[PDB]
């Protein structure tokens, strides 16, 4: 059920001018854990 | 600009660092060759007359 | 909710791209790009404590 | 009996998530309010701010190094100022998602480790006790009452 | 030669909603499925526009003003409509804009003009070899002072047709703006009366010209001894453009598909 | 020329990246392209009808990983976002002993194990990075 | 507590009052007035929530 | 501000637009920032409420 | 005239609103009033006092 709003706008993804977003540390795996 | 290790610490400005992680000294590819496109522009002015 | 999505954020290629003048005039202004690396670097890593 | 309505009572659950489509709107929103801010700040690349151009280039290829540095001044003024909105505003709402974090991790120990007797804070009824699943940036607490 | 031409019936003039018509690509951008809004000159939606005809009786062909770009629409059947005059006064006291659609040529100048009265083209009605050979052509007295001028490849048109309905929409806006002249445009099939029908229409853009002058009214020019007519059925409309601001979506492929007024 | 950063000039568009030819299917009159950014990313060739695709050339932030000084002078890097199959562009780091692959990207100077223990450093991905013997 | 007075500011009326040419050289300044608008009335809301 | 005057009208009243925007661009400026600053604190208020 | 929403010019000093009669007991040496945002709330007629 849960959608991102913009497609692109949360592996190639790197934006034009410095936005960087970091991975979390602990992944979707290890939480359901 | 010797080492990273040296980059950490001339960025923490100290001469003992302890343990972790840091963020320094983002890079660039920075491109090789400049390259220029126009159209195949023929309508020349006569000036043979 | 527990978390966002953590973001960084390079000061000087988002003022200005490719403009070494640019980064003339921009050092000229103090330190606030490490205020902003470090106060987006606080965040990150609260997301994940 | 009681396991009767326990299995009734899940397989509601089940049925009203996948029924009602505006249940996460909590989770959603938060999300949706960081990617409008990250894609207001890109639209204020390209402004004038009382410049020639919001292109760095013409104004470097058309004005002269003695009165270039008026109009990139303007420039880095106005985009400077984009950054310090920008980063104020996370600021606040990261703190607001640490106090809501909070509260979670307070559920978490005490409705799911063990029973509590505040009324009302595992949710509507006398209370017996809670399962956590995890969710997109979050949890959802099943409380069973 | 040009001759003044009286007899008609007399009608008062009339208008016709203008639903959602008029819309132009304002760059060359290509987007794709994107909400976009822009402002710019374009005509209102829901607006009245006057609405002219050439009848069996009618040659309803006067002086309009240009402000800021007009959207000119036109629902015809062989081509009738065939030229625009531009200029500040058309009498030589400024330069003149001239453009036609002849059978052979389109033919596009700048020079400075005086215009006649009625200023037109007369094509003959089946002069026994089941053609309609255009004879007359009284648009200017003289060509004073020249500036610009292009012609195109020759070709040929049909200059006869007879439809209950007329198949040509075309539709087309002009503007100027710092000494540039632009045509955008459109050509459809269509089957209607007497109307200008509902639905969407993007305009391509297809000419702009570096001109360089004022330009304040404009006339165009219609199809056809010097009393004695027989032209066919032939109608258009004109509106008026305004400074708006709209919202634009493009599909995946990138043409504009709808648009909202604000 | 086509495949690497350059930067360019079509028509009086300037800019820098790396080119690509595209999938996109223009309109005749159309010749730039944009994003939802409004940011251009697809240019029509004057010469020849083409659609090229614009991508920025990679970039990124150094992460560097150490114990204490009163510890070892011993270091890592992380080249944050990036398949490191062009990594060089300090140099000495650049092709010592081992690359590693992680979703943070690339990982120089440490040597991968098996072994799962507690977290020292938190790199990423469940990923962490420690000094032992 | 519980809450505060909602307000809001308009701030093209604000700033550039009855004026057109000051609303036109503020519109090169980007989107600040629909930023200071979404907070406030973001804030509105909350308060009756 | 460092103008003239903070009147908005007497400015347009008595001078011609290539030093009007000269003027107004620092009056609203001002103005700008000082609704920044309003803002800023009304948030901060808002969350501890 | 009195009690419409125009354009107003008293001694050069323009604006728009509307215009209502005063009971301001003034002393013979004024002649404008002021606000606390420093706009013009009370004027005296050149004409008649
Ligand atoms: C708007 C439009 O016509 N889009 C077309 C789509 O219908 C077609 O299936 C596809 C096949 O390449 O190409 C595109
Ligand atoms: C491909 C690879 O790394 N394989 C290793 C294996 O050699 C090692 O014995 C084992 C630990 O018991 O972990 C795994
Ligand atoms: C106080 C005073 O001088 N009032 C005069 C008034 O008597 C005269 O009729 C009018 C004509 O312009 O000008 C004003
Ligand atoms: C437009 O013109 C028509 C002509 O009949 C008239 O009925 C209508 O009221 C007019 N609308 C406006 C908005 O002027």
């Amino acid at each position: 059920k849960v959608t991102l709003a913009d497609a692109g706008f949360i592996i190639c993804a790197q934006k034009f001018n410095g936005l960087t977003v970091l991975p979390p540390l602990l992944t979707d795996e290890m939480i359901a854990q | 600009a010797l080492d990273p290790l040296s980059e950490t610490k001339c960025t923490l400005k100290s001469f003992t660092v302890e343990k972790g992680i840091y963020q320094t000294s983002n890079f660039r590819v920075q491109p090789t060759e400049s390259i220029v496109r126009f159209p195949n522009i023929t309508n020349l002015c006569p000036f043979g007359e | 909710p527990v978390s966002m999505t953590k973001t960084s954020v390079d000061c000087t290629m988002y003022i200005c791209g490719d403009s070494t003048e640019c980064s003339n005039l921009l050092l000229q202004y103090g330190s606030f790009c490490t205020q902003l690396n470090r106060a987006l670097t606080g965040i990150a890593v609260e997301q994940d404590k | 009996l009681i396991a009767n309505q326990f299995n009734s009572a899940i397989g509601k659950i089940q049925d009203s998530l996948s029924s009602t489509p505006s249940a996460l709107g909590k989770l959603q929103d938060v999300v949706n309010q960081n990617a409008q801010a990250l894609n207001t700040l890109v639209k204020q690349l390209s402004s004038n701010f009382g410049a020639i151009s919001s292109v760095l280039n013409d104004i470097l290829s058309r004005l002269d190094p003695p009165e270039a540095e008026v109009q990139i001044d303007r420039l880095i003024t106005g985009r400077l100022q984009s950054l310090q909105t920008y980063v104020t505003q996370q600021l606040i709402r990261a703190a607001e998602i640490r106090a809501s974090a909070n509260l979670a991790a307070t559920k978490m120990s005490e409705c799911v480790l063990g029973q509590s007797k505040r009324v009302d804070f595992c949710g509507k009824g006398y209370h017996l006790m809670s399962f956590p699943q995890s969710a997109p940036h979050g949890v959802v607490f099943l409380h069973v009452t | 030669q040009c001759v003044n031409l009286t007899t008609r019936t007399q009608l008062p003039p009339a208008y016709t909603n203008s639903f959602t018509r008029g819309v132009y690509y304002p760059d060359k951008v290509f987007r794709s499925s994107v909400l976009h809004s822009t402002q710019d000159l374009f005509l209102p939606f829901f607006s009245n526009v006057t609405w002219f005809h050439a009848i069996h009786k009618r040659f309803d062909n006067p002086v309009l003003p240009f402000n800021d770009g007009v959207y000119f629409a036109s629902t015809e059947k062989s081509n009738i409509i065939r030229g625009w005059i531009f200029g500040t006064t058309l009498d030589s006291k400024t330069q003149s804009l001239l453009i036609v659609n002849n059978a052979t040529n389109v033919v596009i100048k700048v020079c400075e003009f005086q215009f006649c009265n009625d200023p037109f083209l007369g094509v003959y009605y089946h002069k026994n070899n089941k053609s309609w050979m255009e004879s007359e052509f009284r648009v200017y007295s003289s060509a004073n002072n020249c500036t610009f001028e292009y012609v195109s490849q020759p070709f040929l048109m049909d200059l006869e047709g007879k439809q209950g309905n007329f198949k040509n929409l075309r539709e087309f806006v002009f503007k100027n703006i710092d000494g540039y002249f632009k045509i955008y445009s459109k050509h459809t099939p269509i089957n209607l009366v007497r109307d200008l029908p509902q639905g969407f229409s993007a305009l391509e853009p297809l000419v702009d010209l570096p001109i360089g002058i004022n330009i304040t009214r404009f006339q165009t020019l219609l199809a056809l001894s010097s009393s004695g007519w027989t032209a066919g059925a032939a109608a258009y409309y004109v509106g008026y453009l305004q400074p708006r601001t709209f919202l634009l979506k493009y599909n995946e492929n990138g043409t504009i598909t709808d648009a909202v007024d604000c | 020329v086509k495949n690497k950063c350059v930067n360019f000039n079509f028509n009086g568009l300037t800019g820098t990246g790396v080119l690509t030819e595209s999938n996109k299917k223009f309109l005749p009159f159309q010749q730039f392209g944009r994003d939802i950014a409004d940011t251009t990313d697809a240019v029509r060739d004057p010469q020849t009808l083409e659609i090229l695709d614009i991508t920025p050339c990679s970039f990124g932030g150094v992460s560097v990983i150490t114990p204490g000084t009163n510890t070892s002078n011993q270091v890592a890097v992380l080249y944050q976002d990036v398949n490191c199959t062009e990594v060089p562009v300090w140099r000495v780091y650049s092709t010592g002993s081992n690359v590693f692959q992680t979703r943070a990207g690339c990982l120089i100077g440490a040597e991968h194990v098996n072994n799962s223990y507690e977290c020292d450093i938190p790199i990423g991905a469940g990923i962490c990075a420690s000094y032992q013997t």
